[PDB]
C-alpha cells in the first residue's frame, strides 16, 4: 500500500498474514505454520534522471509462544537508479542467480528449495554490490544484465577464532568467501531466455573434514526459459553446481545437476491450478554416497485469488525421496506434505 | 653554517595559535537496519573542529582564522604556541571568503604578527605555510607563490597532501600575507595546491566585523546558478548565456523591486552576465545600499534597484555577553533581527522576525559592534530599546 | 631585501602560452537506459583541451607543447602572457615524446625562451615548472632534479597534487631544461611526480618536425608485449624471457621480411632481449632505413632486415593548408600516404592507400616539410604529381 | 652560477644503497570460482621488496634501513650506487621504530655517512631526502624540517605523493638527520607528509642490534586497546579514561605477576594513563629488568612488577650464519630460545620452546651479539651448550 | 581515570596481593568502602599506581 | 633432456622431414628401437639437435 | 556429515580406606 507520495518521495508500506498449516507424517514439518511479512519501499526523486532508493523486508513467525521470537531480515538494501543507464544497491539483497531462478519459483507454497538462503550468490545473502543495465541504455527493449559482488562472510568474532573472522560471521553451512557473479535474460513478448554464472571463493571453515564437498571455490551455471501470455505460465530452470549445492546438514555436494519446471492456468473466475517438478542430483558426493538424489518432488497445487489483497490454497508435495541412510544421514525430508493457507495481504 | 627559516619561524611562531571548536548541529535522523547493498534517498550532535590561528591585535586578543572551522561553535578553545590555554568567543565570520575572528577572553602577554601588505605580491616570490594539518600539531612548510589571482585568491605550492586547508601564510620576513582556505566546502582539504585570502584582504574583512559586526557585503538576494543546470533543461531556457535565475529571496531587494525565477541576467550596470559566477563575484564587489541596474530576460525585461545586507555573514549568542541571529540593518539604522529559531529563548525575550534595535539599552545602537559594546560593559540591567517598525517596546 | 623566483620569473613568461584546443573524436553509441548495478561488456564528438607550451622560435612562431593536448584538435588556439590571442596550426607532433609543436598564424612581436643543454643537469640541482594545473590559469611551482633517468625522462618534484602533466621545466638562468610530460596515456595526469623530457630531445624532436614534416623514427611492425600476458600463457611459451609477439603488423618490414606472431624475440644485433620494453626503447634509437638482426624463437628461428618510418607520428590535414592522413617514406623519396577515411575528401581527390608525392604540384617533394612548404607559397593552382608506384596521375 | 644542492649530493650518494629482498610468507589459500559481487568473511608465497638503505660503518659494512622492506626476507642484496651488487644478512631489526641493520657480505671500498645530531634540529631547518619511490630507482627530493615531535618523530614536506617510504633523511651539509619511514603499516606508503626516526635514535637503536642481538626494550605483555573498541561496550567498562585490557600475553610478566583482561590501567608508576597508546609509548622509555607499578581497575585493582624483553624484536636464521626465532633472555643471562616452528629444523636439533644458551658452542653466551660471533668464527665443530632451565644438553 | 590507567593494562595484584581474574578483583574492590586508598600493579612492560 | 632441449621450442621436422604435429611425432618417434639416433629440428628463433 | 585435546572434567569422591587411601 502507497501511504506517503509528496514532493518526489514516495512509501509504500506492504506485508501479509498468512494463516498456514501443514500436513505430514513427518512431525518436524507437521503443523502450524502461520507467519507474517512486513517491508516497505521507498523512492526518492533526486533529478529527473536520478532517483534514490530503498527496501526492506521482514519476516515475523505467528506460530510461536509467546516466550519466544523467530523472526529475520529477508532484505535490506540502498540504491541509485539512473535513467537509461542503470542502477546500483548495496545491502542483504538476491543473488544474481536468481534473476533466472526466480522464474520457476511461483508456486503456492513449496518450490525455490534446490537451493536456499545464504547459499553463496544463489538467493538471499549479505554483503550484494549490484550493478544493472535494463534495456542496454533504452537501445535494446526487453534486454536486462546485471553484475554482482560479494564480500566475505566468515566466522563468528568474539568465538575465539584465530582467522577468517567477519563482524558478522556464522555458521560454515551459511559462509562465504568473496564472489562475483553476472546474469543476462531477454523478455520477447510472452517469451523469456536467461542464462547466470556464479563463481565463489570458499572459506577455511567450510573445507574441512567435517564437511563433505571440499574445494576452492563454489561455481554454479543456470539457463532458464519462460513463457507468459495468454493466462498462461510456463517455465524451466537448469542448473549445474560445484561445491556449491547444501546437502542437508553434510555440507556440500561435489557436483550437483538441478532441475525445475512449472506449469500454470490463471481462470477468469480466480482459481490458478499449478503443475510443479523439481530434482537435485547430486554426484561423487564422498564418505561412499556416490551418486544420490538431493531432492525430488512433483508438487500438484491451486490458488484461489479473491481479490489481489485475498486469497486461499492448497499445495501437495508429493515426495519422490524415499528413505534411506543418505537422506537419514543429510536429514533430508522424503515424506509428502499437503499446505492449506489462507492469506490477506497490502 | 646552512640557511634555516628557523630564525624567522622563531619570531614567528609565538603568533601563531591552535584552536580547538566545540559545538552541535542538526543531523538527520539514521534509520535502522543498515543495508550496505541498498542505496537510500531531527536532533543535535556534538562535533570537534581543530584549526589554526593568527594573533591580529595583542592588546585586544584578537586572532583570525577559518569560518570553516570555528563556524557553529557553542564553545571555542585556543591554545598559544607556548602552551598557555584560553577561551575565546566569536566576533565575527564571513563564509564567502571563508575568513573569521575571534576573541581570545583575557589576554595575558601575546605577541601579534605583523601583516605585510598583499599589493606587493609577485610569482617567484618565496612561501612558508603553517597550521594543523592531521591534528597532531603545528606543522610549517614552505614554497613559493604560485598564481596571483589577478578575487586575489593566492595561490601557492606550500600546501599538504590529504591534509586540511591550514591557516597562515607568512613571507620571507615573518609577516602575514594571507591566510589559507579550503575551496572545498563544507569539507576543508585541498584540490591539490594552496589557495589563501590575501593579507590585505584579511586585514579589510577583519576590521568590519570589529567596527560593525560583520562585514557590509550586500546581496541581490537571488539564488539560482548556470544555464547547464537540470531546471535550465527541464524548464527549457530561450537565449543561454548568463545567470538562471533558481529563485528570488523572501523579504529581499530582488523581491521587493521586481524579478521573478526563470529571467536569466544578462547585464550588471550596462556590462554583460554570462555565468551565475560573474554576477555572484561582481555583486560581491558592492557594499549595502548601493544601486546597481541589470537586464534581464524573459522576453526583454529589465530593471534597477538597491541592495541590503547579506545574510550569508550574520551573528548568534555573542552579541549579549549571555547566551542565545541577528545582523546589521541598512546604514547605521540600528541592528534587525532575522530568522528566530524553535528553542525560543530570545523570542521568548518579545523579539519578533523584523526587531531593530537602536536603543542602546538606552543609547545609540546604530550597529552589533556598538550593541555588543554595551552588553559587554554593563551587564547589570538591561532592557532592550527594540522596535520592529511600529511595537517599540523595552523587554529585559 | 628577500630572495625570489620573480625577477627571473618576469623574464620567463612572455615565452609560456596558454592553449585551448577544440576538436573531435570517434565515440560509441551510448545504449538506454543506464542501469548502475549493471557492469556490462560510432558518433563524432566534441571535446575541448587546454594546456601550456613554450615560445620556441619567435620569427617563425613556433611553440612545443605536449602532445596530448593538441592531438585530434580541429581548432587550436593560443594565448600569449600578454593577453594577445593568436590561431595555431599542426607542424608535428610525436606520441611516443608526447611532444608536439605548433605555428602561431600571424605572429607578432614574440619572445622565445632561450633551451639550455640539458646534458649538463645533475640532480641536487634546481627546478622550476610552469603550467596550467586545473584551467583556472598559468601556475608556476619549484623544486629540483630528482632523478636523471640515465631515454633520459628528467624526473622532478615541482609536479602538482592530481594536476595534468603542465609544460615547461626551466632552471634558475630562465632556461628550458625539459617540457613537463604525462606518463598516463590517454589520461594526462601525474603520478606522484614530475616527468620532462629533456630540452636537447625537444630541441632534436623538434627540429624534425620542422625539417621533414615528422620525426625519423622506424619502426619494426609488430605489436605484442610480455610474456605475462594471458596470450602467452593461453598459448603456452615456451623459454619465457623475452618480447612476446602478439601479432606481425600489415605491409610492414616485420611482416614483408619475415616473421609471425608466437615467436619470442631474443635480441637484436647480439644483444639479449628480455622484454618487449628492451626492445621498443632499442628500436626508438634508430632512424628509418636502418638495418637490425634479431632473433626469434620458435625452435630457434632468426632473421635480418630493415625497418621503414613509424605510423604513430603522422600528419592530417595541415599539409595542404585547406583542409581533408600521410607521412615520409624511406630517405628522401617522396611523401607516401596511408590508410584514407570515410569521410573520403582526399580519396575523392584521387588518392588511394599508398599514394606517393614526389611532384611538388610541379616540383620536387622528397618530403611533407617540402610539400607543405609548396601548398603555403601558391595557394591558387594545385596539381599533385602523386604517383602510387604504377599509375602516375595528376589531380587538382 | 646558479646553486645547487648536486655538490651535496655528490658526497652523499656514495653512501646510499638499494636494496631487493626476496622473500616469503604465509598466505591463506584461495576458493574458487571467484564472485566480484559476493562480499565474503595455508602456503607460502614468495614476494619481492625493495627499498632503501644507508651506509653508517664502510668496514663492517652495516646498513641501516626500514624493517617494512627487509621483514620476512629469505635473500636480501644491496646495490651500490656505482653500480657494484653485494649479498647481505639481517643483523637486527625493531618493528616498533621501522627501523633494520643489515650487513653487506663481503664488503669493499665502501663510503659510510656522518651522522649528525637529531638533538639540534629546528623547524625551519632544510632537509633533503634520498629513496626509491616507484622501484624506477634512487630519487632524492627536498624541503624543510616541518615539525619536531617533541617519541620525536622528525615530520618533513620532503616526500613523495603516493610513493613509498623511503629511506634517508640529510641536512644541507651532507650528514645523516633521520631514516624515513612508514606509519602506515603492513603497506608503506604516506599520510600526505614524511615521518623520519631521528638520526640519534638510530644511532641508538642501531648499537644495540649489534652488541645485543636485539634492541632492549621491555614489554608489559598485556595487549589492548581503547575503551571505544566495541569490546569494551560488548562487555560494557566503568569509569572509561585508560586503556582497556583485551588479554594478558602468555608466559609474560603481567600474566605471571597477575592482572586479567578487563581491568582498565589508569596510571603508571603514579602517573595518569588515559590511553592505551599513552602507555605502549611509556612502557617503551623502559629497558627490560625494569620494575614499573601501575595501577588497574576492576573494582579497585593495583600492583608492582618487572617486565621482559618483547617479542616483536626477535631473530631467526640469522644466529647460526647456517640456517633454520630466539631472542634475548633478561640481563646477560643467556640466550632464550622461543615459538619454534613446524618445519622444525632447529626443533629437530633438540631445541624446544623454552631453551636458554650459555654456553657458546664451548663459551659465555649471554647474549645473541656473542653467541652469533661465535657461530661465525668457528664454522667447524658446533655443540651448542643449551640449558632449557634444568636439562643442560649438548646438541651439535 | 584521574589517577591514571588506560585499557589494555592487566592488573596483576591489589595491595600486594595476586589478581588472577576480573571476578577476583570485582569481588575484593568489593570489600571496600568509599574514600579508600587501593594500590595496584598493572602490566604494559611493568607499570604500577596507587 | 640430456642432450638439450626446453619447452616451448615447436619442433618442425625429424631427419629432415616436417613436422605439422604432436600426432605426426609421436608415431614417427614410435617406428625406431632404443639406441637409435634422430636428429631434429626445434623452433626458437631456429635452434635444431641431434 | 585426528589430534588429542585436553579436557578437564571435575566430580566427588570419598574415602573408602583410610590407611591406603582408597576413593
Amino acid at each position: 500500500a502507497e501511504v506517503y507520495n509528496k514532493d518526489g518521495n514516495k512509501l509504500d508500506l506492504y506485508g501479509k498474514v498468512d494463516g498456514l498449516h501443514y500436513f505430514s507424517d513427518n512431525k518436524d514439518v507437521d503443523g502450524d505454520q502461520t507467519y507474517m511479512r512486513l517491508g516497505f519501499k521507498g523512492e526518492t526523486q533526486v533529478t529527473d534522471q536520478l532517483t534514490g532508493y530503498g527496501q526492506w523486508e521482514y519476516q515475523i513467525q505467528g506460530n510461536s509462544a509467546e516466550n519466544e521470537n523467530n523472526s529475520w531480515t529477508r532484505v535490506a538494501f540502498a540504491g541509485l537508479k539512473f535513467q537509461d543507464v542503470g542502477s546500483f544497491d548495496y545491502g542483504r539483497n538476491y543473488g544474481v542467480v536468481y534473476d533466472v531462478t526466480s522464474w520457476t519459483d511461483v508456486l503456492p507454497e513449496f518450490g525455490g528449495d534446490t537451493y536456499g538462503s545464504d547459499n553463496f550468490m544463489q538467493q538471499r545473502g549479505n554483503g550484494f554490490a549490484t550493478y544493472r543495465n535494463t534495456d542496454f541504455f533504452g537501445l535494446v527493449d526487453g534486454l536486462n544484465f546485471a553484475v554482482q559482488y560479494q564480500g566475505k562472510n566468515g566466522n563468528p568474532s568474539g568465538e575465539g577464532f584465530t582467522s577468517g573472522v567477519t563482524n558478522n560471521g556464522r555458521d560454515a553451512l551459511r559462509q562465504n568467501g568473496d564472489g562475483v557473479g553476472g546474469s543476462i535474460t531477454y523478455d520477447y513478448e510472452g517469451f523469456g531466455i536467461g542464462g547466470a554464472i556464479s563463481s565463489s571463493k570458499r572459506t577455511d571453515a567450510q573445507n574441512t573434514a567435517a564437511y563433505i564437498g571440499n574445494g576452492d571455490r563454489a561455481e554454479t551455471y543456470t539457463g532458464g526459459l519462460k513463457y507468459d501470455a495468454n493466462n498462461i505460465y510456463l517455465a524451466a530452470q537448469y542448473t549445474q553446481t560445484y561445491n556449491a549445492t547444501r546437502v542437508g546438514s553434510l555440507g556440500w555436494a561435489n557436483k550437483a545437476q538441478n532441475f525445475e519446471a512449472v506449469a500454470q492456468y490463471q481462470f477468469d473466475f480466480g482459481l490458478r491450478p499449478s503443475l510443479a517438478y523439481l530434482q537435485s542430483k547430486g554426484k561423487n558426493l564422498g564418505r561412499g554416497y556416490d551418486d544420490e538424489d538431493i531432492l525430488k518432488y512433483v508438487d500438484v497445487g491451486a490458488t484461489y485469488y479473491f481479490n489481489k489483497n485475498m486469497s486461499t490454497y492448497v499445495d501437495y508435495k508429493i515426495n519422490l525421496l524415499d528413505d534411506n541412510q543418505f537422506t537419514r544421514d543429510a536429514g533430508i525430508n522424503t515424506d509428502n506434505i499437503v499446505a492449506l493457507g489462507l492469506v490477506y495481504q497490502f | 653554517q646552512m640557511p634555516s627559516l628557523a630564525p624567522m619561524l622563531e619570531k614567528v611562531m609565538p603568533s601563531v595559535v591552535s584552536i580547538n571548536v566545540e559545538g552541535s548541529t542538526t543531523v538527520n535522523t539514521p534509520r535502522m537496519p543498515r543495508n550496505f547493498q541498498q542505496f537510500f534517498g531531527g536532533q543535535q550532535q556534538k562535533f570537534m573542529a581543530l584549526g589554526s590561528g593568527v594573533i591580529i591585535d595583542a592588546d585586544k586578543g584578537y586572532v583570525v582564522t577559518n569560518n570553516h572551522v570555528v563556524d557553529n561553535a557553542t564553545v571555542i578553545k585556543v591554545q598559544l604556541s607556548d602552551g598557555r590555554k584560553f577561551d575565546a568567543k566569536m566576533v565575527g565570520k564571513d563564509p564567502r571568503s571563508d575568513i573569521a575572528l575571534i576573541q581570545i577572553q583575557n589576554p595575558k602577554n601575546l605577541t601579534a604578527i605583523k601583516m605585510a601588505d598583499s599589493d606587493a605580491l609577485r610569482v617567484g616570490d618565496y612561501t612558508v605555510a603553517i597550521g594543523n594539518p592531521f591534528g597532531l600539531g603545528e606543522t610549517v612548510t614552505s614554497g613559493i607563490v604560485s598564481a596571483l589571482g589577478r578575487e586575489n585568491f593566492i595561490q601557492t605550492d606550500a600546501a599538504i597532501n590529504r591534509g586540511n586547508s591550514g591557516g597562515a601564510l607568512v613571507n620571507l620576513n615573518g609577516e602575514l600575507i594571507g591566510i589559507n582556505t579550503a575551496i572545498l566546502a563544507p569539507d576543508g582539504g585541498n584540490i591539490g595546491i594552496g589557495f589563501a585570502i590575501p593579507s590585505n584582504m584579511v586585514k579589510n574583512l577583519t576590521s568590519q566585523m570589529v567596527e560593525y559586526g560583520q562585514v557590509k557585503r550586500g546581496e541581490l538576494g537571488i539564488m539560482g546558478t548556470e544555464l547547464n543546470s537540470e531546471l535550465a533543461k527541464a524548464m527549457k531556457v530561450d537565449a543561454q548565456r548568463g545567470a538562471f535565475v533558481s529563485q528570488v529571496l523572501p523579504n529581499s531587494s530582488a523581491a521587493k523591486a521586481g524579478i521573478k525565477a526563470g529571467d536569466v541576467i544578462t547585464s550588471l550596470n550596462g556590462k554583460p552576465i554570462s555565468s551565475f559566477a560573474a554576477l555572484r563575484a561582481q555583486v560581491g564587489t558592492m557594499p549595502v545600499g548601493s544601486k546597481l541596474t541589470l537586464g534581464l530576460l524573459r522576453d526583454g525585461k529589465q530593471v534597477n534597484v538597491n541592495l541590503e545586507l547579506q545574510q550569508s555573514s550574520q551573528n548568534q549568542v555573542d552579541s549579549s555577553s549571555i547566551f542565545n541571529e541577528m545582523s546589521n540593518k541598512g546604514k547605521d539604522q540600528g541592528v534587525v533581527v532575522n530568522n528566530v529559531k524553535t528553542g525560543t529563548p530570545a523570542a521568548q525575550i518579545g523579539l519578533k522576525k523584523g526587531d531593530v534595535i537602536i536603543g542602546a539599552n538606552q543609547q545609540a545602537v546604530k550597529n552589533i559592534a556598538e550593541l555588543r559594546k554595551v552588553l559587554d560593559s554593563k551587564p547589570s540591567v538591561l532592557a532592550l530599546n527594540i522596535q520592529r517598525g511600529d511595537s517599540t517596546i523595552y523587554l529585559l
